[PDB]
């Protein structure tokens, strides 16, 4: 995101955004601690104290089911577009 | 409810039945049973893995159970399923392959409604003409010659697929045919007498005798194979 | 109540909850059975945590009629619950046969109902293995029922804690022209190896059967036993 | 929140946060710093941070009411050409569970119905589907419905 | 652990050490030569409580008669800490009511709202293995 | 600790043998905080646990944990309040049960066998989980005397000369321990004390008349009884003055 | 993490987490209070209406399990109408086998059995609703007894179920409910609902009042409109 | 009781759990049933042929009825269940309608039996097809079949098992008026459609006709070896 | 999986009801038109091989004399459907001797469906909905009637309605061509020439089951030569 | 989530989600009014076709002589609880002689409604119900939840695009309850009228009126029967 504000505007893809973006859990031992955090920081730049910039983000996912509510949430993922199985 | 549910009642993706298969798993390790059919009579020759030095031998049989004056059964995998089977088997009773179909009727019923696991036993059955039938976890029965259920169950029946002359055979050469498969199927070198449960099936007077040998009787038949063993090195 | 089985055989072949099962009569406290020539000794390490417990409020070695015993090494209320049940099997057997039950006979039934809670809906097996003592025609009887529901027939076996090693020590010190009193100081010498501290008259619970029938030694005539040892 | 493990366990993170332990309430009373935290799922957090030396307040953030809902509408609609018609109070009760993000994206939504249909003015009906779009329903046939 | 307890004696060099989850402390650590004693600070009970109440109190303007035993039934459950948010709180009840002083009433509800906070917090019965 | 399968979630065997669903009821028991001491003397038998009252809006007549089970078998129930009614309830059922069908007053081991057997089929069906609460019941027998029988989730069950059950079962556990070492046969009064003695000096409390509750039973008086704050009083005083 | 899905689970701390959360579904409900007095149990209930479309006496959290007890609710409506009707079943056979009036520590033991025993299995989940039962009679006297979802019945002297319970607990203490009467309580009870009320939060509530006592006969009924509309009056003076 | 639903809709609309009980159908003997002038042959493949087996237990050409057989493909313990239930169900249609049952109406009942265990709680789906032939009161040849699903369609010839699609493909193309004539070219069809997916040859081929006004008769050995070696004759004068 | 079949998904569907209606479009395209002369049926029986008799596919069905229905999704779900049908019919004329109406059977029909769950239920009640969409047809008292239901137990009136994998299509064919004054027979020949569109294989006598029920007449399937007749147009 | 596939799992929150699922098959229902005034209570529904060859879906049941109901959701499910509340109905004429009073009905269906949303396995009544009744009490109009819980409404709107409906109720409100039977059904036909889309307008095919009185029976009014009612109302705004 640093380099994101870097331009004027900018994209960014985030494909398979399960692999990082699963739902915060405590299983006892550390389990997924380590990704959850990458995951609240990207929580964190898309809407947190700074402004974001003019960056627009695009997630890719094919299980939006294990999603974090928190980035699953409108000022990070304000659009949610469902790409159904074609009629 | 749905959490905790194995689902033991279902089919996998390929067609199968996985508790089924698993069960079948059980009798692989299990003690090897042989069963053998002659002109005069059939034989249960099963592996004894109860042979602790401190094991009291009160009972008649371990393995091979009577179910009536005609038929006798020997279970191989779970001890405790097979009890539960042949007290049915005596009650249902008959023709051998009544019997047979009755149980595996029981049988297939624990693999299609229920939820429960499937009963882990395979069974060889003997009975009076003279006939050997062979159960499976699934349901499925089938008549033979002479077949194997238990641990090296595929080498024993390879043996008998070459050995086993079909319709020329008496209690005598089957009796002799037991003793050599066991012995491959066997680790043990020596096969004594006490880590082997033979019985008999045949027709005296116009009864049926189910008599299961002793222990002196079984080790002549050990001996009298070492010898010919024995007589076959002399060729070489 | 849940319609379905809870003991499912493994990709390997194995009833892994049975298996688990008899890792808790691993953990149960030794217990150890000898028939000798003349009856059937059964005896446990019936220990305490500490002295407040009242140790004759809780018997291990239970009967189940005049002429069986129960002793049993896993987990003590289980064991309650096949001793309930042991009674009444042995009652419904002697209104209809008007004869007191077989020791063979209740193993059976008994090892019936704790093959059932391996199949049966909604329900765990038994974690503790049963050690049945009798005296039917003339002949002692030891039998063991696993939570499995097999039943073995032992001339000298031992259960629970450090069982592997017991089972060794019997070998070597069993003998079938062995008496009953031999074998209770066979049996106490058994516990003796995997007993931790000292083995007073109320830490252990001594069981016999005889033509006499099944009776459980009272603390003071485990004493005459104890001193014997030592 | 830190566990007992004998294998591995994020010990280093733990570290930072028993430093954090110690400058909110340690050996030194630090008592010109004021902190403020914030979280999502309080159930994770450590005990011993969320102490009351610690963190004294811990305020509970409800989701938005009936009033909150209509008001926080409000707020984000002012740099916006509305027409004089908006029942923010239907609103309001037409966005039930829905937080303040949802409720300023609703407002957002709004002007993209907006300029899709090219108005220079909002009207209530563009609210009313862009709760639907904020809504985030998935795609059904339910029409046979009642 | 070599200097607590190693090759060289340690002469003349005490260690206090401080923990809230001693569960997660090495066997070795928790070894008695080194660390002797394994001293519990544990909640306060009904006393303590009573004790760490005007210990924070004390200094606090108060009129009317402030019972402490009523503020200590509620505070089951309390530690240090809390007795001190509870008059750290019923201060800023007093002064959002814009009060110089603080009441006993003051104080019930300090107690209640500290207790309703506890909710949040986990398991604390830790202790050495 | 090894774990496989739903051995924590519901009543099966780990792979080292534990029911850890069953265990965890057993912390139940801790979750109201509070500690229950029997001690049994040469001729009685008593039962005392703290009563706390957090509020004066709370009816104090109405926290009991003491319950009279029978005429002459009263209880102490520690953990949920909720599960030890439920216990409460099917112990009652059971004592008047066993009048109805067997014509004389149940034994104190009778009692707790039944419910320590109603509490293990909890214990071995999972559809349905372990009551965490436990159960010492006291009463004078015919013959053996006075008893006292804790009743644990778990269906285990045991005599006790001087058990306790809560929060500070072990702490009390020591001291009741020590005590017994001494080997006197308490008269009335001083199981009481040492009952008294035995929950204050591992809490730490100094009761009032207020805060305990006390349940006796004795030979003379086979009958079990609630203790007024006055008469706790009596013992309250005649223990801070030696 | 699997240990909060069935009241038939533990969680390692030995806590059924299903019970807990049907405890906070009474905590989301608007305030219930309940003041035993001398002579009699009043009831006082803050009846937030949701829109202007519900007729007064809609939702009605008060109810009349029998012809001497009362029942004021808090959580879910459903499961407190069906705890009623349990209730109203439990007094019901109870005069039809014992021949008098359900005693009121008894009918809060059945019904909280009842509540207990759901949860303890993962077949039916635990009621969400916390209710306070009250009732007097010349022998017993004015009891008040609140049974809670986890099966939890203790008698009180005033008590509170809702999410502004620990404010109107408070408001309770202040009280000498021992010595005063309904008709000096009704008024109270009043004042605390109005006092714990939040004007900015959600608003428009209706006091639902109601009460059993000697100047009742031991009959629980809605407080009378006019004594009711007098309470009100008071209770807008107190906020000044 | 237990009550829990095993085949339940996929997110497609598919009965997965009839799905696969089709799949253990596609792992079965092959099964070949021909519908003939005045006969029905019905044929089966063998699997693994052992000298120790008894053939006469093993044999997936059962009678239903006197004028009604069947041969199945899939899990042999799942069809003993249904050639006993409609062996029961034949006798109760005899002993209401005095008539002998036609071969719709039990390749119907079989097919609500099978499909009921696709829709009842507890219950897997049977994981068999049957072949069901035989002959009508007026002594129409009948060949019907069902799968697990529960749908029965009349057929002149199909094929069950897993050389279904090779053998149907051959059938398609050989069944001709021509190919019924007579009992014996029908006969030759399916051990010519047998043969497809039969590597070694007739000795492990079960060979069953149905004649009209006749029982069902099983062809020994030697009489299936007779006819193998004409479709081998006849194959050397068309090259 | 974790889900029963009584589950609702967050949009307020019943996961397995609305599975159900999938099943549907991989079925059969049925075609169903309402006319003041009669009701037409139309079903492409989808021949996959030529070793099938056609005549075996049975999807429309004697209902009664005066009320047929067709079928489209899982032919063998709808049998238990048709049985009741052909139950409920002649239980209505056994209590009140007359006819039942079309609707009140498709109403006895629709009430099966849901009538389905996991637990707490009998042992003969079912486990999942019918994965059946059915077009029943007939003549009562309101004249000819023609009326749709699907696995959610939802059934209407249609005036022409159709049903299968080429519903959408069909659908959109069928109101190009229905107008309510049209004759019986032009409902037979526009029905056909939807089908001969919307099927994969070619339009003929034998791949094809057409029934109508007129005022008056009974309920009757078209044989050999009476579909060959209106094949020969188009 | 792992807290929204039964109806007997607690969310941490304190919710039921399934019980809240099924309270989302009625909003995807079509909008159906119901309100009364000191002698009538109608109900105003709007019913939906599939397609336009298709008839439009009956909405207003009638329950007894003297109770109807309009259904919002689940069809099927709509027809299981109006059966149950014609045979309790029913029940009572057939014991007391008597006509069943609407309060007293619906108790019964919000306790068997109930049963089923604390079950394991079961699931909620997916069917919102707005019940129209007169008995000694005066007219009624209650609103039944998937949730088991009912209100008494004076004027209530259940529904797709209902809460506009209840902007106009809510407006309107004072003027219920004086105003006659024809006045009463055009605020009903007003206030349904605001769930439409801007093109749409109320016609007889999608528009269904059941009346209820103190001596008028409850009568369900039809296409032919709805023209009576709809001319008078003049065109929105």
């Amino acid at each position: 995101f640093e380099m994101a504000r870097t331009k004027k505007a900018c994209l960014i893809f985030f494909d398979e955004i399960d692999a990082i973006g699963g739902a915060r859990f405590d299983d006892g031992a550390g389990g997924d601690n380590e990704v959850q955090r990458t995951m609240l920081e990207l929580i964190n730049q898309l809407d947190g104290f700074d402004p974001r910039g003019n960056i627009k983000v695009l997630m890719a996912t094919n299980r939006p089911d294990t999603l974090d509510p928190a980035l699953m949430r409108p000022g990070r993922l304000d659009r949610k577009i469902e790409f159904s199985l074609p009629d | 409810s749905r959490r905790y549910d194995s689902r033991t009642t279902i089919f996998s993706p390929e067609g199968r039945l996985y508790q089924v298969e698993y069960a079948m798993e059980a009798i692989g390790h299990a003690g090897t049973c042989l069963g053998i059919l002659a002109n005069d009579g059939v034989l249960l020759a099963a592996e004894r893995r109860n042979i602790h030095k401190l094991l009291d031998e009160v009972f008649f049989s371990e393995k091979i159970y009577k179910l009536n004056e005609d038929m006798a059964c020997s279970v191989a995998g779970i001890t405790s399923d097979a009890n539960v089977l042949t007290n049915e088997l005596r009650l249902i009773a008959i023709p051998c392959e009544q019997l047979v179909t009755a149980l595996c009727d029981i049988k297939q019923a624990y693999t299609q409604f229920g939820g429960k696991r499937p009963f882990g036993v395979s069974l060889l059955y003997i009975g009076w003409g003279f006939q050997l039938y062979q159960s499976d976890p699934s349901g499925n029965y089938g008549g033979w010659k002479a077949t194997c259920i238990g641990n090296n169950s595929a080498a024993a029946v390879s043996m008998l697929k070459q050995d086993y002359k079909e319709g020329e055979m008496t209690l005598k050469s089957a009796l002799a045919l037991a003793i050599k498969v066991l012995n491959k199927t066997m680790d043990v070198s020596k096969l004594s007498a006490e880590k082997v449960e033979i019985a008999t099936l045949t027709r005296e007077n116009g009864k049926t005798v189910i008599r299961v040998l002793k222990q002196k009787e079984v080790e002549q038949l050990i001996k009298k194979h070492e010898e010919e063993e024995a007589k076959a090195e002399r060729e070489k | 109540g849940y319609s379905f089985s809870l003991t499912t055989f493994s990709p390997s072949g194995k009833l892994v909850q049975i298996e688990y099962a008899l890792a808790a009569v691993a953990g149960g406290a030794p217990s150890v059975g000898i028939k000798a020539a003349n009856g059937v000794v059964l005896a446990t390490e019936k220990k305490q945590k500490s002295i407040l417990y009242d140790e004759r409020s809780v018997h291990k070695v239970e009967p189940i009629t005049k002429h069986i015993g129960l002793v049993y090494s896993g987990m003590g209320p289980d064991y309650r619950v096949l001793v309930h049940r042991a009674r009444k099997l042995a009652q419904q057997y002697y209104l209809v046969y008007q004869e007191p039950i077989p020791t063979a006979q209740l193993v059976q039934r008994v090892a019936s109902v704790m093959q059932e809670y391996t199949q049966s809906g909604g329900v765990r097996p038994f974690g503790v293995s049963l050690l049945i003592c009798g005296w039917n025609e003339g002949r002692p009887y030891l039998f063991q029922s696993d939570p499995s529901g097999a039943y073995f027939a032992w001339k000298a076996t031992a259960m629970g804690k450090n069982y592997v090693n017991g089972k060794t020590f019997l070998e070597k010190r069993y003998n079938e022209d062995l008496e009953l009193e031999d074998a209770i100081h066979t049996a106490i010498l058994t516990l003796k190896e995997s007993f931790e501290g000292q083995m007073t008259e109320d830490n252990i619970e001594v069981g016999i059967c005889n033509e006499a029938g099944f009776r459980r030694l009272t603390p003071t005539e485990v004493k005459d036993y104890l001193a014997a040892i030592a | 929140k830190r566990f007992d493990s004998e294998k591995a366990g994020d010990r280093e993170v733990q570290r930072t946060m028993l430093e954090l332990l110690n400058q909110l309430d340690g050996f030194q009373p630090n008592t010109q710093v004021k902190v403020i935290a914030a979280t999502n799922r309080v159930d994770i957090l450590d005990p011993a941070l969320l102490r009351s030396g610690r963190l004294d307040r811990k305020i509970e953030f409800p989701m938005p009411n009936e009033e909150a809902r209509a008001r926080i509408m409000q707020i984000h609609s002012r740099k916006m050409n509305v027409s004089p018609d908006v029942n923010y109070e239907e609103l309001a009760r037409c966005t039930d569970d829905f937080n303040g993000a949802q409720c300023k994206a609703v407002c957002v939504e709004a002007g993209m119905i907006a300029l899709r249909r090219g108005a220079t003015e909002l009207t209530h009906e563009d609210y009313m589907e862009g709760i639907l779009e904020v809504q985030a329903k998935k795609k059904a046939n339910l029409q046979y419905y009642a | 652990l070599n200097q607590m307890d190693g090759f060289d004696t340690l002469h003349r060099v005490k260690m206090i050490m401080a923990t809230n989850r001693p569960d997660t402390l090495d066997p070795a650590l928790l070894r008695p030569g080194r660390l002797d004693r394994k001293i519990h600070i544990d909640l306060p009970n009904e006393q303590a409580r009573l004790d760490i109440l005007k210990i924070h109190a004390g200094p606090i303007t108060k009129h009317g008669e402030i019972d402490y035993e009523a503020i200590v039934k509620l505070s089951d459950g309390f530690n240090g800490a809390d007795l001190r948010n509870v008059c750290t709180e019923a201060g800023m009840f007093a002064i959002r009511a814009d009060h110089d002083f603080v009441v006993q009433e003051d104080f019930m509800k300090a107690v209640r709202k500290v207790a309703d906070s506890k909710k949040l917090e986990s398991k604390l019965d830790y202790k050495p293995v | 600790g090894s774990s496989a399968g739903f051995d924590r979630h519901i009543t099966i065997f780990s792979p080292e043998g534990r029911l850890y669903q069953v265990e965890y009821a057993f912390k139940a028991i801790n979750q109201g905080g509070l500690t229950s001491v029997a001690v049994r003397g040469k001729d009685c038998a008593v039962i005392v646990t703290q009563k706390k009252v957090p509020d004066k809006l709370l009816d104090s007549s109405t926290v009991t944990h003491l319950f009279k089970i029978t005429e002459n078998i009263g209880c102490v129930m520690t953990g949920m309040t909720a599960d030890s009614r439920s216990q409460v309830q099917r112990a009652r059922y059971e004592a008047a049960n066993w009048k109805y069908k067997y014509g004389y007053e149940i034994p104190v081991d009778m009692l707790c066998k039944r419910i320590a057997d109603i509490s293990q089929v909890y214990t071995q069906n999972a559809e349905m989980r372990p009551l965490g609460c436990c159960m010492i019941l006291i009463g004078i027998d015919e013959e053996q005397g006075p008893q006292v029988y804790k009743c644990d989730p778990a269906g285990y069950y045991c005599g006790f000369k001087a058990t306790a059950a809560g929060v500070k079962q072990t702490e009390s556990t020591s001291f009741l321990e020590k005590k017994v070492k001494k080997k006197f046969d308490w008269t009335f009064e001083q199981t009481v004390e040492t009952a008294i003695t035995c929950l204050s000096t591992v809490l730490s409390i100094d009761f009032k008349p207020s805060e305990i509750e006390v349940g006796v039973v004795t030979v003379e008086n086979p009958k079990f009884r609630i203790l007024t704050e006055a008469e706790i009083d009596a013992h309250l005083v005649a223990l801070a003055e030696r | 993490t699997g240990y909060d899905l069935s009241a038939s689970t533990f969680s390692p701390d030995g806590r059924v987490f299903q019970v807990e959360y049907a405890m906070k579904a009474v905590e989301n409900s608007s305030t219930a209070i309940g003041i035993r007095c001398k002579d009699g149990v009043v009831f006082g209930v803050e009846k937030l209406v949701l829109s202007k479309l519900y007729e007064e006496g809609s939702n009605k959290r008060l109810f009349n399990v029998d012809r001497h007890v009362g029942m004021a609710v808090a959580g879910l409506l459903a499961d407190a109408r069906s705890l009623a009707d349990i209730a109203r079943e439990e007094a019901s056979n109870f005069r039809s086998n014992f021949g008098y009036n359900i005693p009121l520590k008894h009918l809060a033991d059945r019904v909280a059995m009842y509540v207990h025993a759901y949860t303890l299995y993962s077949a039916v989940r635990p009621f969400g609703c916390s209710f306070m039962l009250g009732s007097y009679s010349v022998n017993d006297g004015a009891q008040l007894y609140m049974i809670d979802p986890s099966g939890v019945s203790y008698g009180y002297w005033g008590c509170a179920i809702g999410k502004a319970r620990q404010a109107a607990k408070t408001e309770i203490e202040k009280l000498q409910m021992k010595e005063m009467t309904c008709r000096d309580i009704v008024k109270e009870v009043a004042k605390i609902i109005y006092i714990v009320h939040d004007e900015v939060k959600d608003k428009a509530f209706e006091l639902e009042l109601s009460w059993v006592g000697e100047l009742t006969n031991g009959r629980h009924e809605i407080v009378p409109k006019d004594i009711r509309e007098e309470a009100e009056k008071y209770a807008k003076e107190s906020l000044k | 009781s237990y009550d829990r639903a095993i085949t339940v809709f996929s997110p497609d609309g598919h009965l997965f759990q009839v799905e696969y009980a089709q799949e253990a159908v596609k792992k079965g003997s092959t099964a070949v049933g021909v519908r003939g002038r005045d006969i029905v042959v019905l044929g089966v493949e063998k699997k693994s042929v052992a000298k120790l087996q008894d053939e006469r237990t093993v044999r997936k050409i059962c009678a239903l009825d006197d004028n009604v057989c069947m041969a199945f493909a899939g899990l042999t313990a799942d069809a003993r269940i249904v050639i006993n239930r409609a062996r029961v169900e034949c006798q109760s249609h005899r002993l209401t309608v005095e008539d002998p049952v036609t071969v719709e109406y039990i390749t119907r009942y079989i097919a609500s039996l099978k499909q009921r265990y696709t829709q009842s709680n507890g219950r897997r789906p049977f994981g068999i097809s049957a072949l069901i032939v035989g002959f009508d009161f007026d002594g129409t040849p009948r060949l019907y079949q069902t799968d697990p699903s529960g749908t029965y369609h009349a057929w002149k010839a199909n094929a069950i098992g897993r050389g279904a699609k090779s053998v149907r493909e051959f059938l398609e193309k050989n069944y001709t008026d021509e190919a019924i004539e007579t009992d014996d070219l029908t006969i030759k069809l399916v051990i010519k459609a047998l043969l497809e997916v039969v590597q070694s040859g007739g000795k492990n081929i079960e060979l069953a006709v149905m004649r009209r006004d006749q029982s069902l008769k099983i062809l020994n050995p030697e009489e299936i070896e007779k006819y193998v070696a004409e479709i081998e004759k006849e194959k050397e004068e068309n090259e | 999986y974790d889900r029963g079949v009584n589950t609702f998904s967050p949009e307020g569907r019943l996961f397995q009801v609305e599975y159900a209606i999938e099943a549907i479009k991989l079925g059969s395209t049925a075609i169903g038109i309402q006319t003041s002369e009669g009701v037409c049926l139309a079903v492409e029986k989808r021949i996959t091989s030529p070793l099938m008799e056609p005549s075996s596919i049975e999807k429309i069905v004697e209902i009664d004399a005066h009320i047929g229905c067709a079928m489209s999704g899982l032919i063998a779900d709808a049998k238990t459907l048709i049985d009741k049908a052909r139950v409920e019919t002649q239980n209505h004329w056994f209590t009140y001797n007359e006819t039942m109406t079309v609707e009140s059977v498709t109403q006895a029909v629709s009430n099966l469906a849901l009538q389905f769950g996991e637990e707490d239920a009998d042992p003969g009640a079912m486990s999942r909905p019918f994965g059946v969409a059915l077009l029943f047809g007939g003549v009562d008292e309101k004249g000819p009637q023609l009326f749709h239901m699907d696995p959610s137990g939802t059934f209407v009136q249609c005036d022409a309605r159709a049903i299968g994998s080429a519903s959408e299509g069909a659908q959109s064919s069928l109101q190009e061509v229905y107008h309510k004054s049209m004759t019986l027979k032009e409902a037979i020949k526009s029905s056909l020439i939807i089908l001969k569109q919307v099927m994969e294989e070619k339009l003929n006598a034998t791949n094809i089951e057409l029934a109508t029920v007129q005022p008056g007449q009974n309920f009757h399937m078209f044989t050999k030569e009476e579909l060959e007749e209106v094949i020969k147009d188009i | 989530n792992q807290y929204d596939n039964d109806v007997t799992v607690w969310s941490p929150q304190g919710r039921i989600h399934q019980i809240e699922y099924a309270m989302e098959a009625v909003k995807q229902g079509s909008a159906t009014v119901g309100l009364k005034s000191k002698t009538h209570a109608v109900l105003v529904a709007l019913k939906r076709a599939q397609s336009e060859l298709a008839a439009h879906q009956k909405k207003i049941l009638h329950v007894d002589n003297h109770i109807g109901i309009s259904i919002a959701g689940l069809t099927a499910d709509a027809r299981l609880l109006c059966n149950f509340m014609r045979q309790e109905c029913l029940d009572s004429r057939f014991v007391f002689d008597r006509p069943l009073p609407v309060s007293r009905l619906v108790s019964l269906i919000g306790s068997k409604t109930q049963i089923p949303t604390q079950r394991y396995g079961r699931r909620p009544y997916g069917v919102g119900l707005l019940i129209a009744g007169y008995d000694d009490m005066g007219p009624h109009i209650f609103q039944t939840c998937p949730s088991a819980n009912y209100f008494d409404c004076r004027a209530m709107s259940i529904g797709a695009r209902s809460q506009s409906a209840r902007t106009y109720l809510e407006r309107h409100m004072s003027e219920f309850m004086e105003c006659n039977l024809n006045e009463l059904v055009k605020h009903g036909l007003r206030a349904l009228r605001e769930t439409l889309p801007a093109e749409q307008d109320l016609t007889t095919k999608n528009v269904s009126i059941g009346i209820v009185g103190k001596d008028l029976e409850f009568t369900i009014y039809d296409d032919d029967d709805v023209s009576p009612f709809l001319e008078g109302l003049e065109e929105r705004p």
